[PDB]
This record gives C-alpha cells, structure tokens and sequence, in this order.
C-alpha cells in the first residue's frame, strides 16, 4: 500500500524558518515525483512545487520563491520543504503528494500543520459563562465556558467529566495575537441547573494544566 | 506566459 | 495562473439525490501531450484530499461508478448518481496542464434538513476575567439551518467590529445543524464605559434579526 507519512506539527516564531519532511513507502520511490500543496483558512489549496527524487530538479510556483525550498534524500525516501522568514500568512496545513508520469497528484500525506506565533507555552484562562437573567420555567438553559490566552493547541473541554454530551458545542480555536481562544456551550433543562451542578472541565497538556470551573448563577 | 507542467519524472 | 471557478459553493442534498458540480477555467486545459489534465478531489472533515476523478472522466481506483466526470476545453462537470452519506465533504477541481497547478475554491456537499432557527445566548464578562483586566462578551448561535448566518455586535446602539472573533462548527452528525460562537473582547475600562451590549443574528428563519442583549447595570 502507498503510504505518505509527514512530520508532526510545528510551532515557529515569526521570522524564523522550519523544515518539514515526508517519508514515502509502498512503491518504487524513484519512479515518481513528489509535490507540495498549501491549505490555509477557508481551505484554499495552493500548489507549491514539484521535485524529482533522482536529480533534485524542481518546478516551483513563482509565488513561493522567497518562501519554500524543496530537497530530497532518496536513500531515506524522504522529501523536505523549508519555509523561511515565517509570518502569520504562513500559518497553514502543508500536504505531501505523489506525482506519477501522468502529472496527476494521486496519493496525499496526512498533512503537517505549521503555526506561526511569538508565544511560548502559555496556560489557559478559563471563565464561566452564566446567563445574565433567570431562566424561564420548563425551558432549556444554555451555559458556556471561555478558554482564552493559551498556546499551543490542543485544549480539551468536557462537561461534568463527560456525563453531559448532548447539547455540547465546543468550537474550533482561533489564533489571535499569538494566543488561542476557544469557547464551549452546553444546554440543559432549567430543572437541572442551577439545582444541580454543571462544571466545565478544561485540559491543556502542553502546560500540564487541568481546571474545573463550576457554572454558578449570577445574582 | 503559459508554460506546460511537464517535469522529467522517472528513473 | 489558470483560474478555477466552481459552482456552486454550497450544494445541499438529500441522500439519494443526484449532484452536479461545475468547474469553469480561464483557458483550455489541453496539454501538449494531448491529455486534458483536469481532476476532481474530495476532502472529508479532518482528512486529506483524495483523488476521485482524473483527466476529466477517469475514475481512480476504488472510486464507485456512482461518480462520473465530463467536459472539455473550459467547462467541466462532476456528477453523482445517488449521493451517499460517505460522499459528503468538499470537492475541489484542479488542473495540472500549466504551471503553477491551481485548484478550485471548493464545493461543500452538505446534508439537507428542515429549517431551524438559531438558539441565541449572550453572556456578560465573568468576575474572574474582570479582575484580571479583561472583558469578553460571548454570544452562541447554536443548532441552525441553513448554514448561512451573519452576526453583528452593537455597543449602545453603535456597530462594533474590532475585537470580534468568530468560530463555526461543521454540520452536526446527529441533527445536521450548524453552530456559531462570537466573542467580543474589550478592555475592562472600555467595558465599564458602556452599558448595553447586543448580539444580532441575521438568518433565513427570521425576517428581522434575532437580538439577544443585556445591560451591564
């Protein structure tokens, strides 16, 4: 089976560089070329370049001349791409792709995420979201949880240690000013809260942080 | 302006 | 660069319907070797793109005969006989005739359901956040259909755009709805300068915007 395994996620400071690889298997590495594709926010795909494994000769997208550089070490069946002078515009997922003589990119790697941020490992601040007004009778109450100012991804959010699952919306994190921000909502019947306890469970493995934030009603 | 994508791929 | 224009951007279907995705290019895609290097890719959520059809009408290995492609020159079409649940995702058309290789913007094949009004909930800044010097106002728009929605923040009647961060979920696997979160972040001082904070949602299920708000005091 054809396999294209790419290097893990990268965390790079603005202006620095990074070199990501892509090891191939399941076929003769020399009878095919290797291409690279960029996918940013909105999931727009941009072709970066194509490289030959036997010669190292590359066909490049001129819009990436000052950004990307393709090399290959065919002994290890590994293709590299360097991204230099990184800015926020370079925060994206970069894909590996095989190119046979048909000039069709058929098999793709799992992708390498590159995140550009001047921030170090920062633990998150967890804020409870309580309704400003009392809930009506026999209605659904929506509670929330805001997780702000952390780096890097991922953070995990569950409610009542996973006992509340239906009505939970945890939203994709957004990177702003080198730090992430994430929110999570939960909807429970008004006869459940605040009569019973509802707790936000946040975990940030990169900083070994785990917090429980009880959602208390406002007065 | 128009250039065909025709690399020398293979052994 | 050769421009790839896909129509439509969003294609809601019920399971069993047929689907047609158009891809028009700026110039002919006939390579000097004779081949028309236009291809179709599918990217499901959290996965890598996968090759469905290459050179207009050739099914890649493993692709069901459910999928078929046609076209020539500058107009191409991808067709699905009976859309299945596993077919939902984003479909990209791409050309490999000229340098650089280009892709379409993408066409999201989503599931169709009855209209659903969003449950709007607004939340003031927490005591924990106010002490640290920050002030975030969070607004959730949960479980709505169709996916198109607009959010506007208003502070004492005036629109506010700076300091807003928005996040969207994909189509839910159990009810086929979409959700959205919006967080307006201010300084503690700027939050204490104003009183009325409003979250306005524009959606198909209401002729006028849905308004949730609160007065600081």
């Amino acid at each position: 089976e054809v396999q294209l395994q790419q290097s893990g996620p990268e965390l790079v400071k603005p202006g620095a560089s990074v070199k990501i690889f892509c090891k191939a298997s399941g076929y003769t590495f020399t009878d095919y070329n290797m291409d690279w594709v960029k996918q940013s926010h909105g999931k727009r795909l941009e072709w970066i370049g194509d490289i030959n494994p036997n010669t190292g000769v590359t066909i490049d997208n001129p819009k990436f001349k000052g950004k990307a550089t393709l090399t290959v070490d065919e002994s290890s069946s590994t293709v590299y791409m360097e991204l230099r002078s990184l800015s926020s515009e370079d925060t994206a997922v970069y894909y590996c792709a095989r190119l046979p003589d048909n000039y069709v990119m058929d098999y793709w790697g799992q992708g390498t995420s590159v995140t550009v941020s001047a921030a170090k490992t920062t633990p998150p601040s967890v804020y409870p979201l309580a309704p400003g007004s009392a809930a009506q009778t026999n209605s659904m109450v929506t509670l929330g949880c805001l997780v702000k100012g952390y780096f890097p991804e991922p953070v995990t959010v569950t409610w009542n240690s996973g006992s509340l699952s239906s009505g939970v919306h945890t939203f994709p994190a957004v990177l702003q000013s080198d730090l992430y921000t994430l929110s999570s909502s939960v909807t429970v019947p008004s006869s459940t809260w605040p009569s019973q306890t509802v707790t936000c469970n946040v975990a940030h493995p990169a900083s070994s942080t785990k917090v429980d934030k009880k959602i208390v009603p406002r007065d | 302006k128009l250039v065909f994508f025709a690399p020398d791929v293979g052994s | 660069d050769v421009v790839m224009t896909q129509t439509p951007l969003s294609l809601p279907v019920s399971l069993g319907d047929q689907a047609s995705i158009s891809c028009r290019c700026s110039q002919s895609l006939v390579h000097r070797n004779g081949n028309t290097n236009l291809h179709w890719y599918l990217q499901k959520s959290g996965q890598s793109p996968k090759l469905l059809i290459y050179k207009v009408s050739n099914r890649f290995s493993g692709v069901p005969d459910r999928f078929s492609g046609s076209g020539s020159g500058t107009d191409f079409t991808l067709k699905i006989s009976r859309v299945e649940a596993e077919d939902l995702g984003v479909y990209f058309c791409s050309q490999s005739t000229y340098v650089p290789l280009t892709f379409g913007v993408g066409t999201k094949l989503e599931l169709k359901r009855a209209d659903a009004a969003p449950t709007v909930s607004i939340f003031p800044p927490s005591s924990e956040q106010l002490t640290s010097g920050g002030a975030s106002v969070v607004c959730f728009l949960n479980n709505f259909y169709p996916k198109d929605i607009n959010v506007k923040w208003k502070i004492d009647g005036s629109e506010r755009q700076n300091g807003v961060l928005n996040s969207w979920t994909d189509q839910d696997s159990k009810d086929s709805t979409y959700s959205m979160s919006s967080t307006l972040t201010l300084t503690k001082d700027e939050y204490e300068r104003h009183n009325s904070y409003t979250c306005e949602a524009t959606h198909k299920t209401s002729t006028s915007p849905i308004v949730k708000s609160f007065n600081r005091n």
